[PDB]
């Protein structure tokens, strides 16, 4: 019977293991997501993959998942794998809320998830998840926060990160265009439209091909608003105006 | 021709004078010794008389033959070019020492008797696999490694240049040297500086081209290869990319891996055979060190195991300095921003960026290389 066993848990003779590196190999494909903030609010930009003309285009989101009433995540990887993870940590937030009667610190939520993801990587003889994701949310301790999961089971605190197909190429411009605490949530918007303009090999920036979520702090709301497709394209052409004069004056 | 091998005083001494004076009297003895033979035995010219007597023995239609056996009393069985072999005899001007089975000889037209032997027109492959000249610059071109270079001179060059050190130690040099690491890490590049440095007969073979479509043609190619390596001199056999025999399967091979296996077995003989090996060194290089048979990697077959790490950033700037040495660098650039652009860039990456940037200047007919050349250059080189 052990002939059929594949040993998805042991190490390589070079010390590492290959399975999660195949997973993080797969996470480089099939999706393009990023997040950015410097100020009140935090934005998520996700490129839609399925762009066939016969889609009912419902459920309010594609890779955007409202977790708590003040935090949300954008996901990347295998969708069907992700769906268990979404509602999975969702009632962990709810059992926190039941346990303390309080919303959860976003970071300690993320750690608690990354334990579970870490466990399959660690034992069980179990195929892990090729799913990585971002984290937006607000707290009373640090306000707006930004975090990044890895399918390995470790995470990262950031402010603005793309895990696209051309993710490092985006990041190269992300550390070429930013300002610490001052990129307000329109400057980061037009910055972001440039970023997805860059890594978008499909040019002309189809407003239906992308998704953008916002998380602001209203007084007792923490308004998380996915803006409609009536105001994407004005930001698109708004980028298109400044790029024409900006090229033309050179 | 090899008259006196002794030079050992090496000064202005009456020793070295009396040497020649003795050998002076002997060579004059040979002169006037042979001088009387034609003085009292003219009888011929002896410079061409006996010579054209030989050439009046042998006919002008000199058929080209090939040996297959030897009977000592100057007759043997010799194969014709048609194949219908004979049992002719052998002459006295045949200088019967250069006679091995399969050699080309000279036969009569009439009785096909073994007139003479034939020097063999080398071999097309010997030249093909034989490296002629030094490829490029010395070890100063590399930079940054500086430790395993001492290892390579240690196992290779120092045995050549100083065969005193092993003898005062009571020791022989290490046999087999292997090179492994990430790709593009200068593995072949070091071997070029070795091929610069050495005077030995150098051979180079890719591990990919060992495989054949004929059965046993691989191992036969091995056997004649080590024949070629042994028969020449202090020789350096290099193999690149020996993993490719195990990685890729090709449908040109009639056999599967159970012919590849036999190839590796015959090679495995040629590393550690019971026969007297001789002065042939073995340098190997690949990037997938974990994949092949460790039986080839045993001490006795390979003694020295050499990894090539990724470059650290202070070595990176040196490699930039090398690949930016002779070029008209416009002072717009800063190399240190170019260092940390990729965390794990190779030495091939730097030269790729530099050369591609020169291509960008030659798009605009310029002579010096500006900053945006590098800006869009790493966009070309890295991100795709
Ligand atoms: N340390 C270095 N200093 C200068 N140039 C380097 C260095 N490392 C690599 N290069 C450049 O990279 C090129 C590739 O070198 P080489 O082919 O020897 O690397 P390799 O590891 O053998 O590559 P491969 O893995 O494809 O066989 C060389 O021509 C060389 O100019
Ligand atoms: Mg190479």
């Amino acid at each position: 019977s052990r002939r059929y066993d594949s040993r998805t848990t042991i190490f390589s003779p070079e010390g590492r293991l290959y399975q999660v590196e195949y997973a993080m190999e797969a996470i480089g494909h099939a999706g393009t997501c990023l997040g950015i903030l410097a100020n009140d609010g935090v934005l998520l930009a996700a490129e839609r993959r399925n762009i066939h003309k016969l889609l009912d285009e419902v459920f309010f989101s594609e890779k955007i998942y409202k977790l708590n009433e003040d935090m949300a995540c954008s996901v990347a990887g295998i969708t069907s794998d992700a769906n268990v993870l979404t509602n999975e940590l969702r009632l962990i937030a709810q059992r926190y809320l039941l346990q303390y009667q309080e919303p959860i610190p976003c970071e300690q939520l993320v750690t608690a998830l990354c334990d579970i993801k870490q466990a399959y990587t660690q034992f069980g003889g179990k195929r892990p998840f090729g799913v990585s994701l971002l984290y937006i949310g607000w707290d009373k301790h640090y306000g707006f926060q930004l975090y990044q999961s890895d399918p390995s089971g470790n995470y990262g605190g950031w402010k603005a990160t793309c895990i696209g197909n051309n993710s490092a190429a985006a990041v190269s411009m992300l550390k070429q265009d930013y300002k610490e605490g001052e990129m307000t949530l329109k400057s980061a918007l037009a910055l972001a439209i440039k970023v997805l303009n860059k890594t978008m090999d499909v040019s002309k920036l189809s407003a239906e091909k992308v998704e953008i979520a916002t998380l602001t702090r209203e007084n007792g709301k923490t308004v998380i608003r996915v803006l409609k497709q009536k105001e994407v394209e004005q930001l698109i052409k708004k980028h298109e105006e400044e790029e024409a004069k900006a090229e033309r004056e050179k | 021709a090899s008259k006196l091998p002794l030079v050992t005083p090496h000064t202005q001494c009456r020793l070295k004078l009396l040497k020649l004076e003795r050998i002076k009297d002997y060579l004059l003895m040979e002169e006037e010794f042979i001088r009387n033979q034609e003085q009292m035995k003219p009888l011929e010219e002896k410079q061409e008389e006996e010579r054209s007597k030989v050439d009046d023995l042998r006919g002008t239609p000199m058929s080209v033959g090939t040996l297959e056996e030897i009977i000592d009393d100057n007759h043997a069985i010799v194969s014709t070019s048609v194949g219908s072999e004979h049992y002719v005899s052998i002459l006295s001007f045949v200088d019967k020492d250069l006679l091995e089975p399969g050699c080309s000889v000279l036969l009569n037209h009439k009785v096909h008797a073994v007139i003479g032997v034939l020097m063999d027109d080398t071999d097309p492959l010997v030249t093909v696999m034989k490296v002629e000249k030094a490829p490029q610059e010395t070890y100063a071109d590399i930079g940054g490694l500086d430790n395993q270079i001492q290892e390579i001179k240690e196992s290779v060059e120092l045995p050549l240049t100083h065969p005193e050190y092993y003898e005062e130690m009571g020791i022989k040099p290490p046999k087999g040297v292997i090179l492994y690491g990430p790709p593009g890490t200068g593995k072949t590049l070091l071997a070029k500086a070795v091929a610069n440095q050495t005077s030995a007969t150098f051979l180079r073979v890719v591990g990919s081209e060992l495989i054949q479509k004929y059965l046993g043609d691989g191992p036969k190619l091995v056997r004649e290869l080590f024949r070629v390596a042994e028969e020449h001199a202090p020789s350096i056999v290099f193999i690149d990319e020996i993993d490719a025999i195990g990685t890729k399967r090709y449908d040109s091979n009639s056999g599967g891996e159970r012919e590849i296996q036999r190839t590796m077995l015959e090679l495995l003989n040629q590393l550690d055979g019971f026969d007297s090996r001789g002065d042939v060194k073995v340098i190997m290089a690949t990037n997938r060190i974990e994949t092949l048979d460790p039986a080839l990697i045993r001490p006795g077959r390979i003694d020295r195991k050499i990894e090539f790490p990724l470059p650290d950033e202070k070595t990176k700037k040196r490699i930039f300095q090398i690949h930016t040495s002779r070029m008209t660098l416009a002072d717009d650039v800063t190399l240190d921003d170019l260092i940390m652009a990729k965390d794990d860039l190779s030495g091939a990456d730097i030269k790729a960026i530099c050369t591609e940037a020169g291509l960008m200047a030659l798009r605009e007919r310029r002579m010096k290389v500006t900053n945006e050349d590098f800006k869009k250059s790493k966009e070309n080189v890295l991100y795709k």
